[PDB]
């Protein structure tokens, strides 16, 4: 509206060079070399990887890009889930 | 303000007139050497004597009666910054320069003979002997100048310690060699003819950690006498040591000398405490002192009449018996001061006052 | 019984030492020789010698030079060469002299580390230039003069040396050259928050 | 009391207990990184505004080398005719001499009062002094009976411990006035 | 500025003056008194008064320079943990300098420094020493604080919730069921957790969380 | 033979058994042989003692000890040019402190560095003397006698191998003076050593930035006169010669910002070179890339040089790194004001990747709150993984209102009581909250507000207030107002509310203005003498408008302030009017460390009636005393009342009451406009422990007043109030110190240009901001 909103970003953003690289098949070393430290993980049983990616400028669409890793109780990655997000709001 | 806290102890001269030497004339070349310290100093070759000032003007002058024969000015745009003491020999007159310039006139007409350039401050008096001229200036280097015109032969190098004091040792030459001083308190002797040392002895004996304020460089030119040479450094340690090598024949303590002579079997300086003292040189026995004078800031003692002549910063010309010591006479010459070093010769002096300018003593 | 003579810097050297160098070296078949000054005399020297010796093992130590037992074992065959008695006749000599086992490995060990830091420390800062070895030998060649001109170089380097850290090390002589033993040796009221109190004119002024 | 107390409230003693959650089924919750980990302990010590901030009392100074000792009771001292100055300095602050065995060098006093600034807690004590040697020299060992609070006796070790120390240091005082 | 006396008197004149409970007066003897006589027969007495005098008389950083020194050149003593809590009382005390006692403001949210010292000098005290008198109101202390700071996490944790940072709100709420597990803020601050999944549209651990507070809902 | 046990001397920092633990003796068990000497050298090994003196009197071992004094008290005279605390701080890090240990190995040890510090300092002819003197019970007294004996005069800076510039011009740069201007006593000739390097680095700078790149430094001499007075300096250079720039090439890991680096490298060809030039460049480079989230880059540059054609190119090689996230903020020293209040005020939310102006963003938005002294930000990299930090904010809290209360006056003359509570920080919560009570015979008034800055979070502002006047004539006047404000962008704020007022006067003093005001509102009675009452209510909506960039909030030292505040009566109360006020302070810094500033203020104000009714005479413009033109007098500059000639009016006591006559009082017109120039200069008797809380300034105010209604016939004998061509103006110094009790101002101004009736004042005292 008319209050002044601050921009708000709310995870590391991932740019589509960096995603082509990641193919099922790497361990935890290559995929945090090649994207980055994966700042929320699952502290609840099985090691999942999400990476969030929301901005808002403020009074405009909340863009968000999500991209789960789902990685087995060995150090290696088994599934991969890109959503680009927006379901509806 | 409140750091002038000085420890200064110069006791005035002890009021002891005996006998009545005078003055011959003045000349007043200008503005001199000033309150900046250098070296220079009027030099006498065949009844006429040479003068310069730091703003670069050189005159001429003729004996017995001071009057000027030709004034030339060697500034265009600046000072040219007279620093070398003034040398004279066969048709030329040789001055140095902060300015790391070499001048050489051509004596009677007055005109540059040449100049050169030289690496840093020309401070130390240009020596001329071999047909080269040497220059020791403010980095250690030491430059032979061809006496035709200019043409630097060799340049040794020596050290330099950041804390060196000003005034650095003109060299002297014996028997094809030049005895020449350091900043490091090292005496070197090097082969006048290509540039080649021949013994390079230390002879400082410096402390550390505050030696920071311990200097010890030696620049008094070593003089020169049969088989041996003699140094002082700046800190102590008079030596006298063999001419063919730098094998110390006997050494003493003292030292802590800016000038100093030697003749008659004996040794004439003053401490870097204005105390003036004879010492034999058979072994460095001290015949006598005179300590009255101190924190003075004296010159250096010349010969004449077999008498010391030393003078002070508050003008006052000193005569010193060379018998045990005793002040002869005492002559308000000027209230400029005495900073350079007199000259004697033809059994005449000249001192040049730091303002005043050269002034003929008569006795 | 033992007292101190002097404190140097860390160390400190007691009458052991000045015992031991001064009632069993003095005349007393220590090199014989029939020449000793007085003992007071010889007293002063003797003290500086083996306090410059406890300077030379710090300073050395501050470099922590180490000796192994070996080059020890190979000083004292050049002990037993050099006074002609072979090694083992050498140890029982040093045994009923005075200096046992543990005593003579501890002085070869210090005597070795100091000359071993003496040479270092001056070789490092001497300088012979490549133009007298000529004139010396013209004098008299093919580096017969240059060992004698190094000698005499070191001779008056290690003295400056010594004079100089001699002068400036830190030592306070508690009391109470070296000929050595010649032999057998190698080489309003108000309140504190802020509350003011004045003096109709009274008004609080408490800042928070 | 002003002092002898805690500065702060009491506030901290409404806190809530601590509960552990519960696990759901068949799943992990975050590892107990929580090094800000409480150990269990029992009571029975003072809390809130019932505990005493006050300076453990020592043994003071004495006769050079005299070396203190600590007991949780009583009070023992290494010294360098130390019995008859003990019965001196006790004669001297005027302690009745209920038993006297000169030749054991073990004696027992009257009841002696330590008020110290508190109301209502004039501390009485029944103190049994004795000296025995120890080594080469001798030990001086002072041994608190009972300690009594405005007639009450009462056994909290620190009054104990404190009302030895201060009884201790009457000798040691009164042994250096010689 | 005392005049010079032999240690006794002035020493007994010192205790007297803490007996009444004057003690801006006091530590002006007991300093001239550990002053002119550093290494005493009892130079220990004279720290434990002045340490007890800076703490009630509040000049707490000056009562933790002496506890520190203490502690340093005194390793073992029979009565190191009458220091060592009177370190922690005094880090706790110091924690609240406001007049907000007054109206009863809920410091919680503040600087919290102070009360993770205190937090860290009782949980010395207490594991190292579980047998002495001072350890019961120690583990009360102890309580205390751990609360306090899940209280402030709470709170850093609700303000981004307000804010409308998501992922800030799951770290935070993340780290207090790491660190705070059996407090109750941590329960408290669940449901924002909750909240910061379902509003970033990550449903499936959603309703993890929305388990385990349903579990333990009591 | 077998010693039976120890005993030792001295018990000071050693216990008993202390010395027993390192002794390899180990007695009560086997000991022997000559030994003993290597326990002598054991025990002195720890260093805890200063003489040992063992003996064997009988069978047990008597060790002598004389254990090293600790010293009792550091004293030292003479020092002059070092200061006290300067000496104890090395002292301290000397290892020397009273109650610790003294060492002999310490005394040279500091003795050296205050002797090498005075050679630095100057005065070559210095020695500095430790005397211990002993004292009872093994402890010593440590005096430093100081023979400062005379600073080194340097005399002159030579720069012998120039070929291309004047020796004057190049020296004159430098820091070093080789001869001080006679008209120049600020300025001396004292040689510090650090400044030989400084000058250096200029001189360097000086070379690098004309276009020469082939230039280096061959040497540097200091002599020193054999007197210890005079210091030389020479330096030798080689010129080079001047080169152009070939080129610009900007290669390595550079990230997608590429295009954006090469428009900033865009160099015009047949540009000078300058080291300057390209160091600018490397920055410029380095706050790009940080700006996007790299927060390391690595940026260097080689400048490959071709002296055929003169020549060089800049070969930039850029490595951009990894994108750093901060993992958490963390906020140190608010002891008072909680975590939200300043948590809000960020612009770098938690979580997401760093913007590293962002970060000094919000540290300026903390520091413009106004209570804070220091703000202090870091970004430390975290222990564990890469590409993650944490970001510090590090405050000093200040204090920020005052609770007063107090009677004054009495004794017969009358009770003059007086409280309030003035906060800008109510208890840390962020709101601002104000309460002022007054209760004296003559007048009582009382006032509240309270206003939270932060109603939702966005930024949205809501306030109110009460007031209430009520005295004698008599005066009585209260209301309510209540607005609401909000942020249009980073820096500007917009406020609208409403309120309503309502006065009621009796008895009047007759005069010009107020018969005038009632003859516009409709009412008309005797003029001569006065016996009427008069009431009125006005329901008002007002807006404002704030632009706000400074660097603090407490006399900043930067930036601009205007604030616009206008206020109109809406339809239906019982007068019509509106008034519009502005203001304007801004700073300029000339200093570069932002010490000197130049301040300009200004304010500007209108006021006027709608619909034919003049503006109400009890809200009009004032100047003089504080915040405005200072040295005159509190609400005196402008249109003087005029009385009508008095009659019966109200009851006129003889010895008093003694009020068309002209006299000084004022009234105050409509139309103001005031404006003042100020030179800031620091405390010239206080040092930086206290020069961030007293500014001193030389100022130069003008102002002037008039009325909007202008009678021909009126004012036809009298002078010309509706003239603004007439001004005030004055000048003097002042002095501001944030005191314990909140600002205070003291002000020196001689009135320079003032008229009849005005009263002019010399001292003037203030608080408030």
């Amino acid at each position: 509206r008319v209050v002044y909103r601050p921009d708000i970003n709310q995870g590391n953003y991932l740019t589509a060079n960096d995603v082509s690289k990641i193919r099922v098949g790497m361990t935890q070393q290559q995929v945090a070399y090649a994207l980055g430290t994966p700042l929320m993980s699952d502290p609840f049983g099985t090691n999942t990887w999400f990476y969030v990616f929301r901005q808002q400028p403020g009074h405009e669409g909340v863009t968000q890009q999500t991209l789960t890793l789902t990685f087995n109780s060995s150090g290696v990655l088994t599934n991969i889930d890109n959503k680009p997000a927006l379901s509806g709001n | 303000n409140s750091e002038e806290d000085v420890v200064k102890m110069s006791p005035l001269p002890t009021v002891e007139n005996q006998f009545t030497p005078t003055t011959a004339w003045s000349t007043s070349v200008g503005s001199g050497i000033g309150n900046f310290y250098s070296n220079l100093h009027p030099a006498l070759a065949d009844n006429v004597v040479y003068a310069a000032d730091r703003a670069g003007l050189v005159k001429a002058l003729n004996a017995d009666d001071g009057k000027e024969i030709w004034s030339v000015s060697l500034a265009s745009k600046e000072p040219a910054l007279l620093s070398g003491g003034v040398t004279v020999s066969g048709g030329h007159v040789y001055i140095g320069s902060e300015k790391a310039q070499v001048y050489a006139l051509n004596t009677s007409d007055g005109t540059v003979a040449w100049q050169t350039k030289v690496a840093g401050e020309a401070l130390s008096r240009p020596v001329v002997s071999d047909g080269l001229v040497l220059i020791h200036t403010s980095n250690g280097q030491l430059q032979a100048l061809n006496e035709a015109d200019g043409a630097v032969k060799w340049t040794v190098n020596l050290d330099m310690p950041s804390l060196s004091l000003r005034g650095e040792s003109a060299p002297t030459t014996a028997f094809g060699a030049a005895v020449v001083g350091g900043d490091n308190g090292r005496v070197s002797a090097v082969l006048m003819e290509q540039g080649q040392m021949i013994w390079q002895q230390r002879i400082s004996q410096a402390t550390g950690s505050t030696e920071i304020d311990r200097l010890s460089d030696v620049d008094t030119t070593p003089v020169v006498v049969n088989g041996v040479v003699f140094a002082l450094a700046y800190n102590g340690n008079l030596t006298a040591l063999d001419l063919r090598s730098g094998q110390i024949m006997w050494k003493r303590e003292l030292g802590s000398v800016n000038d100093f002579i030697v003749d008659g079997n004996r040794i004439y300086l003053v401490d870097q405490n204005d105390r003036v003292m004879a010492l034999t040189i058979d072994g460095g026995v001290t015949l006598w002192t005179q300590s009255d004078l101190l924190h003075r800031l004296l010159t250096s003692p010349v010969l004449y009449n077999g008498n010391l002549v030393v003078g002070d910063s508050e003008g006052y010309l000193h005569w010193i018996n060379v018998e045990d010591g005793r002040f002869v006479a005492q002559q308000k010459v000027d209230s400029s001061g005495f900073q350079t070093e007199p000259v004697a010769a033809d059994g005449k002096l000249l001192i040049q006052a730091k303002d005043g300018t050269v002034y003929s003593i008569t006795r | 019984v033992d007292c101190v003579a002097a404190v140097v810097n860390n160390g400190v050297v007691l009458e052991s030492d000045v015992d031991g160098l001064m009632q069993s070296v003095k005349l007393n078949a220590a090199q014989a020789r029939q020449q000793l000054p007085d003992d007071a005399t010889l007293r002063h020297q003797i003290m500086e010698r083996l306090i410059m010796d406890q300077i030379i093992l710090q300073m050395g130590q501050k470099m922590g030079v180490k000796i192994s037992d070996e080059q020890l074992d190979q000083a004292i065959a050049n002990i037993a060469k050099q006074n002609n008695m072979t090694l083992d006749q050498m140890r029982s000599r040093l045994a009923y002299d005075g200096l046992n086992y543990n005593t003579y490995r501890n002085q070869i060990r210090k005597e070795m580390i100091i000359s071993e830091v003496r040479n270092n420390e001056v070789r490092r800062r001497i300088t012979i230039l490549p133009q007298e070895v000529e004139s010396l030998a013209q004098q008299v060649q093919k580096d017969r003069a240059y060992r004698m001109l190094m000698n005499r170089k070191f001779s008056e380097e290690a003295a400056s040396w010594m004079q100089e850290q001699r002068a400036s090390a830190y030592v306070k002589i508690l009391s109470n050259x070296x000929x050595x033993x010649x032999x057998x040796x190698x080489x309003x009221x108000x309140x504190x928050x802020x509350x003011x109190x004045x003096x109709w004119i009274a008004g609080v002024g408490y800042c928070f | 009391r002003y002092k002898r107390q805690v500065s702060g409230d009491e506030a901290y003693l409404e806190a809530a207990p601590l509960a552990e959650l519960h696990a759901p089924a068949g799943m992990i919750l975050p590892v107990t990184s929580g090094d800000y980990a409480i150990p269990v302990t029992n009571g029975s010590g003072a809390v809130g505004k019932a505990l005493d901030i006050r300076p453990p009392a020592q043994p003071l100074a004495l006769v050079s080398g005299a070396r203190t000792q600590f007991t949780g009771d009583t009070a023992s001292l290494l010294v360098e005719t130390l019995w008859p100055q003990v019965v001196s300095v006790l004669q001297a602050k005027n302690y009745t001499i209920t038993q006297r065995d000169d030749a054991g060098q073990t004696l027992t006093t009257d009841w002696v009062q330590w008020n110290r600034l508190d109301e209502d807690e004039q501390y009485r004590g029944r103190y049994q002094i004795s000296v025995k040697p120890q080594g080469y020299q001798q030990a001086v060992t002072v041994k608190l009976l009972n300690l009594e609070q405005a007639g009450k006796p009462v056994a909290d070790a620190a009054s104990m411990q404190r009302y030895s120390t201060e009884m201790m240091n009457v000798i040691s005082a009164g042994l250096d006035k010689s | 500025e005392v005049p010079d006396n032999p240690p006794n008197e002035i020493y007994a004149t010192a205790q007297q003056k803490l007996q009444d409970g004057n003690w801006r007066q006091a530590i002006t003897q007991l300093e001239a008194l550990d002053n002119r006589y550093p290494f005493g027969p009892y130079s220990q007495q004279v720290q434990l008064d002045l340490i007890y005098a800076y703490y009630k008389n509040a000049d707490l950083p000056l009562a933790q320079a002496a506890i520190d020194r203490f502690i340093r050149l005194n390793p073992t003593h029979p009565n190191i943990d009458y220091v060592m809590y009177m370190r922690g009382l005094t880090n706790m005390a110091l924690d609240d300098s406001a007049l907000q006692g007054f109206f009863g403001v809920d410091r919680s949210d503040r600087d919290p420094q102070h009360a993770r010292a205190a937090f860290s000098d009782f949980s010395k005290l207490v594991r190292g020493y579980p047998n002495s008198q001072y350890t019961t109101d120690a583990t009360k202390r102890l309580v205390f604080l751990k609360d306090r700071l899940a209280k402030y996490e709470y709170s850093v944790a609700e303000y981004y919730t307000e804010r409308g940072a998501w992922v800030a709100v799951v770290n935070r709420v993340e780290g207090m069921l790491r660190d705070y597990p059996d407090t109750q803020a941590t329960r408290d601050a669940l449901p924002l957790m909750e909240n910061a999944y379902r509003q970033m549209q990550m449903n499936a651990q959603a309703e993890k969380v929305a388990k385990i507070i349903a579990a333990n809902s009591s | 033979f077998v010693v039976k046990d120890i005993h030792f001397e001295g018990l000071q920092r050693v216990a008993v058994g202390a010395a027993l633990l390192s002794m390899p003796v180990r007695t009560g068990d086997t000991v022997n042989d000559e030994d003993i000497s290597n326990t002598i050298r054991a025990l002195f090994a720890t260093g805890n003692f200063e003489d040992v003196r063992v003996l064997r009197d009988g069978d047990t071992l008597l060790v002598q000890v004389k254990e090293r004094p600790t010293i009792a008290s550091i004293t030292f005279s003479g020092n002059k040019s070092v200061k006290d605390d300067m000496l104890k701080q090395n002292l301290e890090a000397s290892g020397v402190r009273v109650g610790e240990s003294l060492d002999r190995t310490t005394i040279a040890d500091i003795e050296k560095g205050l002797e090498d510090f005075y050679y630095s300092v100057g005065k070559y002819s210095a020695s500095v003397k430790a005397v211990v003197t002993p004292l009872p019970r093994n402890r010593v007294d440590l005096k430093l006698v100081f023979q400062e004996g005379v600073s080194a005069e340097i005399q002159q800076i030579n720069i012998v191998g120039n070929h291309a510039f004047t020796t004057d011009e190049l020296i004159s740069h430098f820091q070093l003076r080789d001869e001080v201007p006679w008209w120049n006593v600020v300025g001396d000739r004292k040689y510090q050593k650090q400044k030989l390097a400084g000058d250096l680095e200029t001189l360097r700078s000086y070379y690098l930035d004309r276009g020469y790149a082939r230039f280096n430094i061959d040497s540097t001499q200091v002599s020193l006169t054999p007197d210890k007075k005079g210091i030389y300096v020479t330096v030798n250079i080689t010129e080079g010669d001047q080169y152009k720039l070939s080129g610009v090439e900007v290669s390595g890991n550079l990230a997608g910002h590429s295009a954006e680096i090469e428009q900033l490298t865009k160099i015009e060809p047949g540009e000078l070179y300058n080291g300057t030039k390209v160091t600018k460049m490397e920055d410029d480079i380095k706050k790009l890339l940080g700006r996007y989230g790299y927060a390391y880059p690595r940026v260097q540059s080689m400048p490959e040089i071709n002296d055929a054609d003169k020549t060089v190119k800049l070969r930039v090689n850029v490595d951009a790194g990894n994108r750093f996230y901060v993992r958490k903020i963390r906020f140190e020293g608010n002891d008072t004001s909680k975590d939200a209040v300043l948590r809000r005020e960020m612009r770098q939310m938690e979580g997401a990747w760093l913007g590293s102006d962002l970060v000094d963003q919000g540290k300026e938005r903390l520091n413009r709150l106004g209570f804070f002294e220091t703000v202090d930000t870091d970004t430390q990299r975290v222990p564990g993984s890469p590409d993650q930090v944490d970001v510090v904010y590090k405050v000093k809290e200040r204090n920020t209102g005052c609770f007063n209360f107090g009677i004054g006056y009495g004794t017969e003359s009358g009770v003059s009581f007086q409280a309030g509570v003035q906060q800008d920080n109510w208890l840390g919560t962020g709101y601002a909250v104000g309460i002022n009570g007054t209760k004296n015979d003559y007048q009582t008034y009382a006032e509240l507000s309270v206003t939270n800055p932060y109603f939702t979070v966005d930024g949205v502002s809501l306030g109110g207030r009460l007031f209430y006047n009520d005295f004698q004539y008599t005066n009585k006047s209260y209301g309510t107002d209540v607005t609401l404000g909000f942020p249009i962008n980073e820096y500007n704020s917009l406020r609208a509310g409403l309120g309503y007022v309502h006065n009621s006067l009796s008895n009047m003093q007759p005069q010009v203005a107020m018969w005038r005001y009632l003859y516009s509102m409709g009412e008309h009675p005797s003029t001569s003498d006065q016996d009427n009452s008069f009431k009125t209510d006005d329901f008002t909506f007002n807006y404002g408008w704030t632009y706000n960039k400074l660097d603090r909030g407490y006399f900043p030292t930067d930036g601009s302030r205007v604030n616009l505040t206008g206020k109109v009566t809406i339809p239906g109360s019982d007068n019509e009017y509106y008034k519009v006020t502005l203001d304007t302070a801004t700073y300029v810094p000339i200093d570069d460390d932002h010490k000197w500033v130049v301040l300009g203020r200004t304010r500007w104000g209108y006021g006027d009636g709608l619909g034919g009714k003049e503006m109400p005479f009890y809200e009009n413009f004032y100047a003089g005393g504080s915040s405005t033109v200072r040295g005159f007098q509190s609400n005196t500059i402008g249109p003087k009342a005029v009385y009508f000639p008095h009659q019966a009016s109200n009851y006129d006591p003889d010895y008093d009451y003694e009020c068309l006559c002209k006299s000084d009082d004022a009234v105050g017109g409509n139309a103001m406009a005031v404006a003042s120039l100020e030179f800031i200069t620091p405390t010239p008797f206080i040092s930086d422990k206290y020069a961030n809380s007293v500014r001193t300034s030389f100022f130069w105010d003008m102002g002037t007043v008039w009325d909007t209604n202008w009678d021909s016939s009126q004012y036809s004998g009298y002078p010309d109030y509706s003239d603004p061509s007439n001004i005030r103006m004055s000048a003097g110094i002042a002095l501001q110190w944030m005191s314990p009790l909140g600002p205070l101002v003291f002000s020196y101004a001689q009135p320079f240009k003032k008229y009849d009736g005005d009263k002019a004042e010399q001292f003037q005292f203030n608080i408030g901001k």
